[PDB]
């Protein structure tokens, strides 16, 4: 691909993903080679293969990928290289690539490699939009910082050892078994502040415990804190679902309201709630900008709008309109939409659900049953003055939600479109 | 005499009782893990028991002459408040909390404090006196932290009670973990066994630890329970603590809000550094002389008959300077404090200029305005406070030249608060009060004729 | 054939019955396979537990197949319909696998840690029971200390098995040696590896340090995992036990927001008291709570039903109201707004223009001259006043202006009306016009 | 004679001047007095420090009675007038008795913690910095380890004071005998006590355990104060992170809003992409910030002027601000609403009712006509759009409708202004509609 697009390019993913683990292997390696006598003159070709292919691959990222990337300036895309090559030229990240890349065997000579963070930082951005469900991996992040932590404090304590004398003290490490076991244990005893190490005696080691203790207390607690934002924010949505709920529950407890209609409450929202997936969308809707959320309307409702019988193919700007206009809520089984002898305010398009229009002497008899994608109450709105009730009662068979339209924003539109108004009130008049 | 709940004299009663309550809460539990503590001051103890519960007594007479709103009105007929008292469940715990012991006192013992265990009922007045107090107290933040510093305190004071008397059930000197023997010269005082107690409470449950192995079975049951209510029930009281400073914090954000973020928009944008100077001048201004930046969003808390009458003391004495205000039944002025706006003007700012539609009535809360010309090499006049001006652009003047139009420009001379009232919303009080009509008219007319 | 509800009261009931053998299994079948005196002690007690376990799960496979499923907002009862569903779900695998007995592909712990797989029940369980439960918080409050015991236990359960097979008394860190009689029993066994992973998941005190570099990996492995997931469970707790204290501060934090606020403006002593006066009020009687912001969620409908049960006493003293049209029962509600007046405040003033109308919930109102003591009606429980301003009768001696200044006597609540609101309900319903009208019509002979 | 002005910088210069004395006064005069070896080594460095600090005391004296109060708006340079504001309040009585002389040891300094009063010129700095400073935040952090230091010193020296009393080496808890060479030296002692006391005040543990009654005490004191740092430590710490990034998290909770009503809907996958392209546009530029909201706290005549200067290149180009010279402009720039739409997405249309008129202010946009692969006229950032169809005129082709489709070719931003706002700009000047008709006319026929 000549050009790549860092936005949608799994590529761009994957090459971050690859630069990401070289630069997390310089990052954890460097301690670990500075302090402990891990790097021996058998062992340390495969540390300069390893290092060579880290460097490879930070070389191969601004000779092609880091060149190779479409741009934005002033609302235009731009794919022509020699601009491509000039952008990536004027920016900080280019800076920052050739500090690191600067060539500079001792293990501390590689340490400015590990200031290539800004790649680092762009694949979380990319992975964070890409994958769903990305808290377990913020989750998976602050705990990989923290123990990075615990790593580099493993580090720095056996290199306080090695700069005092082996043994020589009961705080300094004696130096049987795993070196980096027992090194890391002291970390995590020391940094989650639990205690029960040996007491320092030389005033060098009191100045490591007591500077390692301060950092201690408030870094951990700062990372700790993250965690506990991290999943505070994953569970937000259910928290505030179950803070509604028991409000509602409390306030009806305390006005003694009947048990039926609080048992009708408490199902309407646990039904809402997990159709939905939200409660109160419109919320939601006015943070969202006006064309968006207008985009979204059309795009889910479009079908439904199209496919009813009352106003087909009549303007397609009034479809875009009721577009506008619709809003939607769940009506409770066996409710009563509308009742014969009420006013007609509303007008009502049956998303998802049966209702039955129910006729008959002494009622209880069923007409018609409407199902989804249909409009019903259409009488009462589209009338001789709007005086004219209800012409008969309608319920809902079970679970069901209805699109409504109001009768002022219906009029409003049918005050700019008098020929398609004509029509829709012929079909009215055609039904009696 | 029924006393009022409301009335600030049944408040000093409840700030009486706890007295009697703490020393019931701490000293009967003290009492009765400790035994030398009860016989080494059986005197003392005596002479503040008999005063707890004649203390206990005494709230019982209070309860019944204290009167219940019905209807909005306070009841002082002591007959229908004694049968409403009588339903509550409270009537029922006050009386199991004095119920009697002393016909089993004698035969347990000569004094045990075991059997007076029945006073803890009373807790619930207590709790209500720590609400009442932390209403109307000064500083409340300071009440918040010295009421979560009691429940410290008395917690720790009743795990110390329990390992202690755990260790005499179990044995002084059996073990490590259970209290020494008194046969050691330090631990054979009283002094040493409660501090002690404490010392081996405060180190569990602040999770410190250092504390010697348990040997036992039934040592390592207690220092579970020790342990599971360190990590969960002692990280409360110190969540509300951090909530507490959190309440603080959010004080100081009251205090210039959104400073920071003002900032932020402005160095991304860097439009200029001048605007930026008076930007940062003005806000810096605000935290000095300590404006709150809005009032009405304060103001929207209280109702609005309550919200009118607390601005008008606020502004009293602006009030009372401007000549139009009270004209007859001192009623105009609730209308006009809800519609009036603040607004704060920095010095060289034109409140409006020559040319211009003005919409606003000015009248001057603080600070000197100077009306200056058109070219501004000379000032007409300045208003030293509690003056109007512009107020012919909104009323009709008959032969008025460009009407709409403001014949001056007036420049701030310093920092200035001023309160600007919308033409239409003028039109409103003009239409209540006539006299107001006439001085508009007449002082409107005077500064066309120069 | 029977079809089970799934919202049903009996669907709920099978839940708790499904879910003591997970939870005897979850917590259980692992002790039994580490301490190995709690079978040898108790194997005829776990024989006869264990068999009425795998009876409930079988049943449950039954159960499960005769659950209903909501299509198209309508409960399904078609049985074929339920089997076809079922078995598509990988949790009918799960099921599945839970009853497969391994003993016919010996009676012990390890070959029976398959039914711990049928662990969705219980979740489902603990979250069904939240919300039918009187009081969530206390709910789940224990449930997360439920989550907290568990993983103690399983620690505990753990840590002897890892001693098990290093050895016992072999070093410090270890269980010292069964075959000494003051460490060789069951109850001090379980006690102090109990006592053991508390101290060592909470991170509270010393444990005896590792030896070996297997102990100091698990150790390690210990403390990481009780701050990671151990902490955070305990870290929950605390912040839902200070949500219910946060009731009370958010009331608190206006009165606190407030208070700074006449300080810093130097408010009379005398006005000091009226605000903590009216302040005190509100939390005796706890109405600082608005329904208007708690009940936002519920559609109008749903409003409607229970503003009117709310106030049924006061809604059915009102003349307009218990009317056939019943439209404006309906309507009207939904507008209504309520308010809260101090003793001594003025309703209304003669002489000014009303906006709106006023209905009598509580409190006892009176209609006075200038000088105010002197009173020509009460106003009693449910009364509607306000109706001359709105609704112009026929030569108004007043000018559609209001007749008489009102003070309140005590407190009271007022629920309001705007006459624009109130106007679409007379446009709507000619008759609920005429009856006040001719109320005020009463009213002005007077 | 000078009166310094309190915002100016020199004020602000002189807070720094008078703090350091005042911090050094804290944190040394309580380690000079514990430790005794401190004082005998370094006497020489302690004199000159000293003479230092008791000047600028000193000269905060002139300062304070010069420095300037703003009465009625205006700052006063009458002497009379400062004089009468400072020396009557608490602060120079406070201020007096930091300054008073010892000679009633006085190279000893138990008898100079008299300095400490001054603490009010040392607090005032901090919160004077929090405002100036660019980054409040890693400043408040700063802030708050500086307090936690002095406590923790603080702290040391009253350990070493204590152990001093009692007597070093006869119990276990105290700092060892000085006589002893290796606890001999300075240095060992101020380390190790001030290593006690940040292992007891943050909980730590590890302390050698107390031997005496009265260390039981001090014990027990120090772990109670201990816990409420720790509440600071962990409430004031971790909330300035988590509100240094609060601005990123509400951008990240909106995000998973939308995908969740992704899911719910059902949305093609054309239209997610979409709203997810949209969402990473804006947050890769920062403009998802609005101004108008933040601006809002701020009054309206600066907040007005503030939005000319910031759109200022864009108002410029406007040939219908810059040819009528008027005075519409400051109004309607605050009336003027931003908006944002994604390439491909029709603007306008043609058959379509406007409402509004939109000026460019970064976007490529097109006249499209038919399909919109075609596209009738071209159309640059500066230029207004859409003022013929809500300006209704007599001499039209068509009325309140769009004559030509506008398309965004790439992302583009643009502002709003609605008719009602345009209609209140009339009301100021009605030629302007007179001008923009004729040209509006010859865009009919062509
Ligand atoms: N015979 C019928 N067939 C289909 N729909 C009907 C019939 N009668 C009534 N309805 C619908 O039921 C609605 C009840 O209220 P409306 O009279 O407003 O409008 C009515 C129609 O939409
Ligand atoms: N000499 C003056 N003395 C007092 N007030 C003035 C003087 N000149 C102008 N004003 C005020 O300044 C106002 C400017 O706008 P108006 O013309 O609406 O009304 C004017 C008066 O209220
Ligand atoms: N003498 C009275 N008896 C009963 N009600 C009254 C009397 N005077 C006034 N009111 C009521 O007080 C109301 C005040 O405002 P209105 O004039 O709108 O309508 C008035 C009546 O409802
Ligand atoms: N030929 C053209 N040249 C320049 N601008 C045009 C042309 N045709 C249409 N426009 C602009 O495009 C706008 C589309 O909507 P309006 O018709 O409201 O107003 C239109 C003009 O501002
Ligand atoms: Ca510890
Ligand atoms: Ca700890």
């Amino acid at each position: 691909p000549q050009s790549i697009d860092p936005l949608t390019n799994l590529m761009y993913v994957l090459w971050l993903f690859f630069v990401v683990m070289a630069w997390n292997w310089n990052c954890w390696l460097i301690p670990v080679r500075w302090a402990f006598p891990y790097q021996t003159p058998d062992n340390i070709h495969h540390w300069l293969l390893m290092d060579y292919l880290c460097d490879l691959i930070y070389f191969l990222d601004i000779t092609v990928f880091q060149t190779r990337l479409q741009f934005v300036r002033g609302g235009d895309i731009i794919t022509d290289k020699k601009d491509m090559r000039n952008n990536y030229l004027k920016s900080r990240r280019f800076k920052m690539d050739l500090l690191s890349l600067l060539p500079l065997v001792n293990p501390l000579l590689r340490l400015p490699r590990c200031l290539k963070y800004m790649a680092f930082f762009e694949f979380n951005s990319r992975l964070e939009s890409i994958l769903s469900k990305a808290y377990v991996y913020r989750v998976i992040r602050t705990t990989a910082y923290l123990l990075y932590s615990l790593h580099l404090n493993s580090c720095l304590y056996y290199w306080a050892s090695a700069y005092q004398g082996l043994g020589s003290t009961h705080w300094v490490y004696d130096g049987v078994g795993n070196s980096y076991i027992r090194c890391y244990y002291f970390a995590v005893k020391t940094l989650i502040t639990i205690g029960g190490l040996p007491d320092p005696k030389t005033l060098f080691e009191i100045v490591f415990q007591l500077l390692n203790y301060f950092t201690g207390v408030f870094a951990f607690s700062v990372m700790i804190g993250q965690m506990r934002d991290v999943v505070g924010a994953a569970t937000a949505g259910q928290t505030y679902y179950r803070s509604c709920m028991d409000s509602t529950v409390k306030y009806m407890n305390f006005y003694k309201i009947p048990k039926s209609v609080q048992n009708r409450v408490k199902t309407w929202y646990e039904y809402t709630w997990h159709s939905q997936g939200m409660l109160d969308e419109s919320e939601l809707m006015v943070q969202l900008p006006d064309k968006m959320r207008l985009d979204l309307a059309i795009d889910v409702n479009y079908n439904i709008v199209s496919k009813v019988a009352l106003f087909q193919g009549c303007d397609r700007q009034m479809i875009f309109d009721m577009l506008k206009r619709l809003r939607s809520v769940v009506y409770l089984p066996n409710d009563y939409v509308c009742k014969k002898g009420e006013i007609g305010r509303e007008m009502y398009i049956i998303q998802a659900g049966q209702v039955q229009v129910l006729g008959g002497p002494d009622g209880k008899s069923v007409l018609v049953t409407l199902k989804a994608g249909s409009v019903f109450g259409e009488i009462s709105l589209l009338a001789v003055g709007g005086g004219n009730r209800r012409t008969a009662n309608v319920v809902a068979h079970g679970f069901t939600n209805l699109f409504i339209l109001d009768k002022k924003d219906l009029n409003e539109i049918l005050v700019h479109y008098p020929e398609s108004q004509k029509l829709l009130r012929k079909k009215a008049r055609r039904m009696l | 005499p029924v006393l009022d709940p409301s009335g600030d004299y049944y408040y000093w009663w409840l700030n009486t009782m706890v007295f009697p309550v703490m020393y019931n809460l701490i000293i009967l539990v003290c009492r009765a893990c400790f035994p030398d503590l009860q016989h080494g001051y059986l005197v003392a103890w005596l002479v503040l028991d008999y005063t707890s519960d004649l203390l206990y007594l005494l709230d019982m007479v209070v309860r019944f002459h204290t009167g219940f709103l019905e209807q909005g009105i306070l009841v002082v007929d002591k007959g229908r408040i004694s049968s409403r008292y009588v339903r509550t469940w409270s009537f029922f715990l006050d009386l199991a909390s004095l119920m009697p012991t002393d016909v089993v006192y004698v035969r347990l013992g000569p004094h045990t404090p075991t059997l007076r265990l029945n006073r803890f009922l009373r807790a619930p007045r207590l709790f209500e006196a720590f609400d009442r107090t932390e209403t109307r107290t000064a500083y409340p933040n300071a009440f918040r932290i010295a009421k979560l510093m009691l429940y410290i305190f008395v917690v720790i004071h009743w795990n110390s009670c329990l390992y202690f008397a755990l260790s005499r059930y179990l044995g002084f000197g059996r073990d490590a973990w259970v209290y020494p023997d008194p046969a050691q010269p330090g631990f054979e005082r009283l002094r040493r066994q409660y501090l002690y107690s404490f010392y081996f409470s405060t180190l569990i449950l602040t999770t410190v630890g250092d504390t010697p192995p348990p040997a036992r079975e039934e040592e390592y049951l207690f220092m579970v329970g020790d342990f599971l209510l360190a990590v969960m029930g002692f990280a409360t009281i110190m969540g509300s603590m951090s909530s507490v400073i959190y309440n603080m914090n959010t004080a100081d954000a009251a205090f210039y809000p959104d400073h920071a973020l003002v900032k932020k928009y402005m160095k991304l944008q860097h439009v200029n550094r001048k605007l930026e100077r008076r930007v940062i001048d003005w806000y810096q201004h605000l935290q000095i002389n300590k404006k709150m930046t809005n009032e009405v969003a304060i103001l929207q808390h209280l109702p609005e008959r309550l919200r009118a009458e607390v601005a008008v003391s606020v502004h009293l004495s602006t009030l009372s300077r401007v000549q139009i205000f009270q004209n007859c039944e001192a009623s105009l002025l609730e209308e006009l404090v809800l519609k009036l706006q603040p607004q704060t003007y920095s010095p060289g700012e034109y409140v409006c200029r020559k040319g211009d539609i003005g919409q606003e009535m000015y009248i001057i809360r603080e600070g000197q305005l100077a009306v200056v010309a058109d070219d501004g090499i000379t000032q007409y006049a300045v208003l030293g406070a509690g003056l109007y001006f512009g107020e012919i652009s909104i009323i009709n003047i008959k032969g008025n030249m460009s009407g709409n139009r403001r014949t001056a420009n007036i420049k701030s001379l310093g920092y200035s608060d001023l309160f600007c009232l919308s033409k239409e919303d003028l039109r409103e009080v003009l239409s209540e009060y006539p006299q107001a009509q006439t001085i508009m008219e007449e002082k409107g007319r005077e500064i066309l004729l120069k | 054939l029977f079809v089970l509800d799934p919202a049903g009261d009996w669907y709920y009931c099978w839940l708790f019955v499904i879910a003591m053998p997970v939870l005897y299994n979850w917590c259980l079948l692992v002790a039994r396979a580490c301490f190995s005196d709690l079978q040898k002690g108790y194997y005829l007690v776990w024989l006869v537990l264990d068999y009425v376990s795998d009876v409930v799960y079988i049943a449950d496979l039954f159960i499960r197949l005769r659950t209903g499923f909501l299509e198209q907002g309508l409960l399904v009862k078609d049985t074929k319909k339920l089997r076809d569903n079922y078995i598509h779900t990988l949790q009918f695998k799960l099921d599945v696998a839970s009853i497969i007995p391994t003993d016919l592909i010996i009676h012990s712990p390890e070959v029976r840690f398959n039914r711990l797989l049928h662990f969705a029940r219980m979740f489902e369980f603990f979250d069904r029971t939240e919300t039918r439960t009187n009081y969530p918080n206390i709910f789940r409050i224990s449930n997360l200390v439920l989550y907290i015991l568990v993983i103690i236990h399983w620690n505990a359960c753990i840590y002897y098995a890892i001693s098990k097979s290093i050895g016992f008394g072999v070093d410090t860190w270890v269980y010292p040696n069964i075959t000494d009689p003051e460490y060789g029993y069951l109850a001090r066994e379980y006690i102090y590896c109990l006592y053991w992973s508390t101290l060592t998941l909470t991170t509270i005190g010393e444990t005896p340090p590792p030896v070996k570099d297997e102990e100091y990996l698990f150790v390690i492995f210990d403390f990481l995992i009780g701050v990671l997931i151990f902490a955070t469970i305990v870290g929950n707790v605390g912040s839902m036990i200070s949500n219910m204290n946060a009731t009370r501060a958010e009331f608190q934090a206006k009165i606190d927001a407030v208070k700074h606020y006449m300080q810093f403006r130097k408010v009379s002593k005398g006005m000091e008291a009226k605000v903590i006066r009216w302040f005190d009020y509100l939390w005796t009687n706890k109405k600082t709570v608005d329904e208007r912001e708690i009940l936002k969620n519920l559609p109008a409908k749903l409003r409607a039903e229970i503003a009117i049960n709310v106030h049924l006493s006061t809604l059915k003293k009102v003349r307009i109201f218990h009317d056939c049209e019943a439209g404006l029962l309906v309507e009207l509600v939904l507008k209504l707004r309520p308010q809260v007046f101090s003793p001594g405040d003025y309703i209304c003033r003669k002489g000014d223009i009303g906006k709106e109308m006023y209905i009598i919930k509580e409190g006892k109102l009176a209609v006075v001259a200038d000088d105010g003591v002197t009173q020509y009606a009460l106003l009693s429980a449910g009364s509607c006043f306000g109706e001359i301003s709105i609704l112009n009768i026929k030569g108004s001696k007043m000018g559609n202006r209001r007749t008489a200044n009102i003070r309140s006597l005590g407190y009271s609540d007022l629920f309001c009306l705007s006459k624009d609101d109130l106007m679409e309900a007379v446009t709507e319903y000619p008759d609920a016009k005429k009856v006040l009208e001719e109320r005020g019509r009463e009213i002005l002979m007077k």
